[PDB]
RNA sequence: GAUGUUAGGAGGGCAAAUCCGCCGAAUUUAAGCAUAUAAUUAAGCGGAAGAAAAGAAAAUAACUAUGAUUCCUUUAGUAACGGCGAGUGAACAAGGACCAGCUCAAACGGUUAAUCCUUCGUUUGGUGCAAACCUUUCGACGGAAUUGUCGUU
RNA sequence: UAAAGCUAAAUAUAUGUAGGAGACCGAUAGCAAACAAGUACCGUGAGGGAAAGAUGAAAUAGUACUCAGGAAUGAGCAAU
RNA sequence: UUGUGUUGAAGCGAAAUACGUGAGUUUUCGUGGAACAUCUCCCUAGUGCAGAUCUUGGUGGAAGUAGCAACUAUUCAAAUGAGAACUUUGAAGACUGAAGUGGAGAAGGGUUUCUUGUCAACUGUGAUUGAACAAGAGUUAGCCGCUCCUAAGGGAUAGCUGAAAAGUGUUUAAAGGGGUCCCCGUCUCAAAAGGGAAACAGGUUGAUAUUCCUGUGCCAAUAGUAUUAUGAGUUAGAUGGUAACAUAUAUAUAAAUGAACUCCUUUACAUAGGCUUUACACUCGGGGUGCGUUUUCUUUGCACUUUACCU
RNA sequence: UUUGUUUUGUAGCAAUAGUAAUUCGUAAUUAUCCGAAGUGGUAAGGACUAUCCUUGAAAAAAGGAGGGAACGGCUUUGUGCUUUGCUACUCUUAAUACUUGUAUG
RNA sequence: AGCACAGUCUUAACGAUGGAUGUCUUGGUUCCUACAGCGAUGAAGGCCGCAGCAAAAUGCGAUACGCAAUGAAAAUUGCAGUGACUGAAUCAUCAGAAUGCUGAAUGUAAACUACACCAAUUCCCUGGGAAUAGUGGUACUCCUACAGAAA
């Protein structure tokens, strides 16, 4: 009728679907069902399809700050004995 | 699990960081005598309150918080009829 | 073509049973030695109205015998039984109306 | 302007107390800076920096002052242990990989593989 | 709303405060400015 | 059996190009289409390493015989499969890369469980300023094990 | 000589990282992205997803001064 | 192989008594400011555009055209300003009109709020305005809400299926509390309109207020001893009323014992109809405090007089 | 020790806070604040009547009760028990001050 | 001081709009080579913070555009201020120290900065003074030992 098909509907579109997600930080967190869309965060997995390999790769590994696989790179070639120090003057 | 370094715990260096000196901060004091100071944002109630009998010799009616959009903490503190709230301007500034 | 009105009802989705203001399943008393020899009489107290059924239901109070107390027992009401009438459970019941007995 | 070695090795008291009030006249400093007055502003990253080493030299001398409780004794607590990766922790030891039974260690012991020479 | 979450009200400080131009003396030596009515932050 | 805010430990998740299991299509081709093909593929689920998997004949051959596995050249678009239509399709020998082989399952120690693990102490010396690490062994205690560990092949 | 088990080499690597190259592309090309790019932005969501490089040797030469204009600007007998 | 380039290469614009038949080639002038050819022969390819409702970008005629049409409506003077139909002030004429462009409202938004400054763009006319731009500032709770409870229901546990992924959730609870051995008993989430500890008035700021200030209260909580009192009951606990009924006025009316175990009540509930009470709302005339037509009438037209939570 | 007749009070907050008119240095005091009622517009309560093949949540939390495990003290005997002398006693509300973390929010 | 009609179309010169062409290239692409996992000792990922003036990107974690140590080796500079005249200014290396809230996330929860239980915890000197509403531990399954209860 007067809240029809388009306009008029669209003007009921109060009061969301989805929230922040803290596991993904995504607006895709659905309220109702209590389950992330971007990741299914209250199951362990990170919920990821081989049929988007956008949506791998743009939370793949490495497409964040990798807080400590970056400081344990560049390790390997050192070989240095934890608790060692380099010598003094 | 054994701890070397210090607690991390936030003392009054930490929690109370500087006063305010805004308008608002004045003009109470000028009217009716409560006064304004800042504070972090992980203190409560009584962490702040233990900063004006911690530093300063001055009663506490109550400590009032404020969650500021900028990430901090405001906080009001009042006195009593025993202690003039006037000197508390000029000694501070 | 798509399922049918009836194949959809036993999923349950909106088919299931109105029952938010039901009283309570009714059962008979769950045999025991005292009904298995002999009477045991229980007070009706009241006579509720059950929202989903037609045939109203009685609340009967048992005093039980195996610990002090008394127990409360949903029966449907037999047409002629009054609040405040005792009523007989067991192999040595009187036969009367309302009273239960073994077949 | 204090430096490493001046505070190095002072006593944790004094270092305490010190460290106590330069907070506090920091935020002396806050409230001119709140005021109509920001002069002073450039020492503080000086003074945060001889904050940051007197302090990882403090949480090193409580390091000391509480590891030297707890030296060696085969049980170490979760972080003293090392910090190889989990592999590595969880890999049989050279020892163990290496361990061979008496059957074959008196085969290779007693008749080992050695060089020659074809002419 | 008025009423609001704690995290809801800091991430709305968080995206306020990103909304200030590049400082001056920067500039001496920016692209991502929302205004409210044009662009929703989607929170 | 149950139970441990008992002591000591492990698993969980991320990441996949190569790798290992399962599950599993249809588009397509057949000038239609149903077996067939696409394809033992895509998608889905699970599991590892620097490689994985395979691997030491219940193997080939039919010869004057070869000798674990894997991979390359070839056998070979061959033998064969198939509305014998469209299409599909190995193996052996041969030439090379590489090349290491081994142990559990029964016997005997039964005139001595001879085996294994836990814990706590001493010390055989050492590279390192240090931190730590490599070696070290008298043990003792507590267990596991006879419903079978190791010595023995 | 089945119905138990281990095993290094030759083999593979559209991933990550680090090197070195090319009869490759030269900003509508080449990765989507030479840049603040999986960014801005769109969708409730799964997802979709750009545009945008070049003063000059040197701005440690980035336009001083004057005139007219409220200012923007313009002009010069002025200026790098 | 062998050439041109700062004494100006590539490219581009205009051209040429130029050559070819033609794709083209080669020159001149201008601009350009750094590279460019090789026809000596060959090698190679992402190698030649007018079209594909072709892709991307840019730009036209249409054209100063369609159009800037709901919401009855504006006018005079002044200020500011470079500039005023649409900024501000005063006067007027009107509108919203008790179901309001009024106050508080949730969802949604997120600084749009406030002050100051300001006009490059935007505010489809103007604009000095602004929800635009810039710098600062602003949100104060024991009593208002969330937080607690449970509902429709969601997740999970044990199991049981399933390769798993997942499905279902007591389908042989060895599953947390009470009192002092027994009794009871899945966990967790789900209501900012349901249930629910306790606040009102006045005032205050450029921006917050039942949150700040003044005063007055209320609710929940409060570990072991020596003092006090009050009221009671007592040398293990009252009162009358023929009755219903009621029974302690100290700061406050507290002062009539109590385990395990158990049984109730409150929370706690639909609709319709009228009757009644009270508070608020509105209104009426003569008492206390101000404006006015009156060529013509006037005890004349009207206007300002309160009391929260707390007994 | 009661009943009646007269005086105070906007029944007790309460006017003094708030609001309002005329003067008055630019800061104030002034005086009123009254008898009553009438309509039923909106809320809530009350006692009712009627309707249902419709009977119109739960729990947290709080209260009342039945029952009678335990009830006056000082010191003294032996082993919570009999006992010997004296009998003043015990709680409820409000606290006062020393002790545990600092004992409100 | 004067003259051209106007419009439309054509040509040339100079401009406007536009961003083609050429020349540039700290980029991409392909191939070759080598090494290869991380995580309850808390990973990847996500939030929140950190600079004197500081938005993004980059870097980092309450020691927060960086600490210590080692090698080189004296500036940071937009202003300020700080620095030797070498553990000092800045690079590089990076082994020591530190590493917020989360997340497999693991005390219960979760559009909550909500709620538990157990050691009340931690710091000072080597037994006396303080901070305090304030630290660690507590998932599920399984393995080896151990325990006191049971038929």
């Amino acid at each position: 009728g007067k809240a029809g098909k388009g306009t008029g509907s669209f003007g009921k579109r109060n009061g969301k679907t989805h929230f922040l997600c803290l596991r993904c930080g995504k607006r895709s967190y659905h309220l109702q069902k209590k389950k992330c869309a971007s990741c299914g965060y209250p199951s362990a997995k990170k919920r990821r399809f081989n049929w988007s390999v956008k949506a791998k790769r743009r939370n793949t590994t490495g497409t964040g700050r990798c807080r400590y696989i970056k400081t344990l790179r560049r390790k390997l070639k050192n070989k240095f004995t934890e608790g060692s120090t380099p010598k003094p003057k | 699990i054994v701890k070397s370094c210090h607690s991390k715990t936030l003392d009054k260096y930490g929690l109370i960081k500087y006063p305010l000196t805004s308008e608002k901060a004045m003009k109470k004091i000028e009217e009716i005598n409560t006064l304004v100071f800042m504070c972090d944002k992980r203190a409560n109630k009584k962490n702040i309150k233990k900063s004006v009998k911690n530093l300063f010799g001055i009663e506490c009616d109550k400590v009032n918080v404020l969650n500021t959009l900028n990430g901090d903490k405001k906080a009001y503190v009042r006195l009593s009829g025993e202690h003039d709230a006037l000197e508390v301007a000029n000694k501070i500034g | 073509g798509r399922v049918i009105r009836g194949q959809r009802k036993g999923r349950g989705s909106i088919f299931k049973s109105h029952n938010h203001h039901r009283k309570g399943a009714a059962k008979l008393r769950h045999l025991d030695y005292c009904e298995k020899k002999g009477y045991i009489k229980g007070l009706v107290k009241d006579i509720i109205h059950d929202p989903g059924r037609g045939a109203p239901l009685a609340k009967v109070i048992f005093k039980r015998t195996e610990k002090y107390g008394k127990k409360e027992e949903l029966i449907i009401a037999s047409e002629g039984m009054f609040t405040g009438q005792y009523i007989s459970c067991g192999t040595k019941a009187p036969l009367s109306v309302g009273n239960i007995l073994p077949i | 302007n204090v430096k490493a070695y001046e505070l190095r090795t002072l006593k944790k008291k004094e270092l305490l107390d010190k460290l106590d009030e330069l907070k506090k006249e920091l935020s002396g400093l806050r409230i001119s800076k709140a005021l109509g007055n920001s002069a002073k502003n450039s020492k503080i990253h000086g003074v945060r920096k001889n904050v940051a080493r007197v302090l990882t030299v403090y949480n090193q001398k409580r390091k000391m002052e509480l590891r030297q409780l707890y030296k060696n004794k085969k049980f170490k607590p979760y972080n003293l242990r090392k910090k190889l990766t989990k592999n590595k922790r969880l890999q049989l030891s050279p020892k163990q990989k290496a361990a061979m039974t008496l059957r074959q260690k008196k085969k290779v012991q007693n008749f080992p593989q050695r060089k020659y020479l074809v002419v | 709303g008025s009423i609001k979450r704690f995290r809801l009200k800091q991430r709305l400080g968080k995206c306020r405060r990103q909304n200030r131009p590049v400082p001056h003396w920067y500039r001496l030596k920016n692209t991502k400015r929302r205004h409210w009515r044009r662009t929703k932050l989607g929170l």
